[PDB]
């Protein structure tokens, strides 16, 4: 009966806010049937085991010739609860709605896939600042440690610890910059989110290859010296594609700032020396692969900060662009999202 | 049109593949089991990493507690000396 | 069983088992003296069947076995002394358990009957002799033995 | 009827089988797929007990077999101060 | 090596121990040297430093048993009319 009840409560969902509906439906079924078992069937152990087995067969209900949607749905539910948004929930509300969530989580029986998905979402919510409360992230990491073993929340807790200990690293880096021989010029405001390889799901895979711009090579050098002197025996590999930097467009009117990724930032360097820059004239400095350069150029053309001097808007060998001096943005904080 | 604020993200490895405090069976970069409890009193920084000549890594508290009675490295039964 | 797992403790540290074997447990002046007379073999056996902590220690130090062997009527109701002694010993009792005053249950006997009745139940073990030898000469046993042996050495 | 208790140093302490089965694990080590019902070797390889303390364990076996039912002021077992805390965990492993 | 508490990796000792307990529950042949060496492995797990792995050893053994008798249950139920002789 419980099994069929699950198939009348969770299988009828049609897209929309499925993460907040699947978990809520399973929790409603569980709450109805554990109340019924406790007050009618004397809370018998066999019936509670039957409830747990039926919900186990209900939660990860695998459609034939398909993967079960339960791990991704539960990961997205946790993501939506923890991510800061205009839903107006408080810390108490999200703490309650995650403690009740664990009841659904124990029936997944495919915990590795949920671990991968939760790591993928936690990486984004910790890097891009989408987390609502860091204490909420700690509470959710600790709850999964109480549900299943520590080896489950090893990488997750290490990611949380890495993102927590970043202000202290930045403070120590600034202290080193001040007390490192002469006063090194701080032409940039360099805050670093150092991460542990193997913990974070991020893979560098530098087959694309990249060259750091000249005005950022000094910061790379001084941070390399800081992280080789203060800490020892640690290969600091650079994860380039997640590095973002802001630029104010004083070249034309000085109307706004232009927060943009480093890969798209390296486009602007060659355009700084000369307004008209070709595809290879841009590529000789960045020294990156054609795919990432084409993607960044297409994204900037959507931004339309650079206007294509060549009539053929599609990317080709020549692909000469210039600074669109007529281009302007409505806001004074024109952030470029990816 | 120049760069003035930059956010950077960089991974790091230990230069030697070590993934667990073999005494505690939790990761060395995490807090030790002794410091896992009474976390309010712990400052979450005292859990430093101790390296031996055998290129094995444990928390300082863990290898210190193990060394108070047994002078031998827990993993490979040879003498232990800090780096 | 529920109450035993609640683990009650009298102000003198007396657990539920200590009172059932102690002749110093008071019985009120009404007809309860005619029936509820302590120590009672059936009460102790029922407590041990319900998983009572047989090796429970009060704040004084006496176990469930040090308390009984001081019984002052070892002959008139020898049945309800022998039954409790065997029920304690065969379940989980440590006959050589040392209280806070370095007293074996044989030492705190004050009765030949209880002393030799307990000696008939004392299965000698090399573990107990080694624990006594370790405790007597004060060897630093911290972290050099299994943790269960550390409290075992504390027992002796 | 003579079990051969090898030690960590190869000191084969051949002892009477009825004497050795006073200990639980030696009773267990000869029970199961270690019986070897051929009365040829019946050897036990303690790869973790030093010989100097296994000898004291064997003296304990003989002492216990002799003075089990007597209880007539049994002589105290001589445990040297230095060999204790080795005999303690040896008797923890070899229960009783 | 002595009987002192030592650092034990459960995921390797148990694998070295599962090959014996799986072959002793089926009444297969295990050499006397391996059987006598296993008694140290349960001891090493039960007094492992700094937290005894008796809970891990018992839980993993219970899981292996419920994954072994249930394997036997499928085999006995697999045979239609010989369930009595397959049970015995
Ligand atoms: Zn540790
Ligand atoms: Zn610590
Ligand atoms: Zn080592």
């Amino acid at each position: 009966h419980i099994h069929d009840e699950g198939l009348r409560a969770t299988s009828n969902l049609t897209q929309e806010n499925m993460p907040t509906l699947f978990v809520e439906s399973v929790l409603e079924v569980h709450g109805k049937f554990v109340q019924l078992i406790n007050t009618v069937l004397n809370g018998d152990q066999h019936f509670m085991s039957a409830l747990d087995k039926a919900l186990t067969s209900v939660v990860n209900y695998r459609e034939p010739k398909s993967v079960c949607k339960a791990p991704e749905l539960l990961a997205k539910y946790c993501d939506n609860l923890l991510k800061k948004s205009a839903k107006g929930m408080t810390e108490n509300e999200v703490e309650d709605r995650l403690t009740s969530f664990i009841t659904v989580f124990k029936y997944i029986d495919d915990k590795d896939v949920f671990q991968k998905f939760y790591a993928r979402m936690l990486a984004k919510r910790l890097i891009h600042g989408l987390s609502m409360s860091m204490d909420s992230e700690e509470a959710m990491i600790n709850k999964l440690k109480q549900a299943c073993g520590y080896e489950f929340t090893s990488k997750l807790h290490r990611m949380y610890t890495d993102m927590s200990v970043s202000a202290d690293l930045n403070n120590k880096f600034n202290n080193f910059i001040k007390n490192q021989d002469t006063v090194i010029d701080l032409g940039i405001s360099f805050q670093i989110y150092v991460l542990q390889a193997g913990a974070w799901p991020l893979t560098q895979a530098p087959s694309s290859t990249f060259a750091i711009p000249q005005e950022l090579e000094k910061s790379v050098q001084m941070f390399e010296l800081f992280y080789s002197q203060h800490f020892s025996g640690r290969k600091l590999t650079w994860l380039h594609y997640l590095c973002t930097g802001e630029v104010k467009m004083n070249y034309l009117g000085k109307p706004y700032v232009a927060m943009v990724t480093t890969y798209q930032m390296a486009v602007l360097l060659a355009f700084n020396n000369s307004e008209t820059v070709s595809y290879k004239e841009l590529q000789d400095s960045t020294q990156m692969n054609e795919k990432e350069l084409t993607k960044t150029i297409k994204s900037l053309l959507d931004v339309k900060m650079i206007n294509h001097d060549s009539e053929k808007e599609d990317i080709d060998a020549e692909s000469s662009f210039s600074l669109n001096m007529n281009f302007s943005s409505k806001r004074t904080k024109f952030k470029i999202t990816t | 049109f120049e760069v003035k604020k930059w956010n950077a993200v960089a991974l790091w490895a230990w230069d030697i593949v070590v993934d667990n405090c073999a005494i505690c069976r939790n990761h060395i970069m995490d807090l030790c089991i002794e410091c896992q409890a009474n976390q309010a009193s712990a400052t979450s920084e005292e859990c430093t990493v101790a390296w031996g000549v055998c290129n094995h890594a444990f928390h300082f508290h863990c290898i210190s507690r193990w060394l108070k009675t047994r002078q031998v490295c827990p993993l490979d039964n040879r003498e232990w000396e800090f780096q | 069983y529920n109450l035993i797992h609640l683990d009650p403790r009298t102000r003198e540290g007396f657990t539920l088992l200590h009172l059932a074997v102690n002749s110093n447990t008071p019985v009120d002046d009404f007809h309860t003296n005619d029936v509820c007379s302590f120590p009672n073999a059936l009460v102790t056996k029922l407590l041990l069947d319900c998983g009572a902590e047989v090796n429970a220690v009060d704040n004084e130090g006496n176990s469930a076995l040090h308390i009984i062997v001081q019984y002052n009527r070892p002959i008139s109701d020898f049945l309800t002394l022998h039954s409790i002694i065997i029920s304690l010993v065969e379940a989980g009792a440590h006959t050589d358990m040392t209280n806070k005053q370095n007293k074996t249950p044989l030492d705190k006997s004050t009765t030949g009957v209880s002393e030799i009745l307990l000696k008939t139940q004392m299965k000698m073990s090399l573990k107990c002799l080694a624990a006594r030898a370790v405790r007597a000469n004060d060897i630093n046993y911290q972290d050099q033995i299994p943790r269960t042996l550390e409290e075992f050495v504390g027992f002796h | 009827m003579y079990v051969k208790l090898i030690s960590s140093d190869g000191h084969e302490f051949i002892v009477k089988r009825e004497h050795a089965l006073t200990s639980g694990t030696i009773k267990a080590m000869l029970s199961g797929p270690g019986q070897f019902a051929e009365n040829e070797t019946n050897e036990v390889n303690f790869r973790e007990i030093p010989s100097h303390v296994l000898s004291k364990v064997c003296m304990y076996f003989t002492y216990k077999v002799r003075y089990t039912n007597s209880s007539t002021e049994i002589p105290e077992f001589p445990i040297a101060p230095e060999i204790a805390l080795e005999l303690l965990m040896a008797a923890n492993f070899l229960d009783c | 090596t002595s009987l002192k508490p030592r650092v034990v990796d459960f995921d390797e000792t148990w694998n070295k121990l599962l090959t014996t307990i799986k072959a002793v529950v089926m009444l297969e042949y295990v050499e006397r040297a391996t059987w006598n060496d296993r008694f140290s492995d349960i001891y090493a797990l039960c007094v492992a430093y700094p937290e005894p792995l008796g809970e891990r050893l018992y839980t993993e053994t219970k899981i292996f048993l419920e994954n072994h008798v249930r394997h036997l249950h499928k085999r006995v139920l697999e045979s239609e009319e010989q369930v009595l002789v397959m049970y015995h």
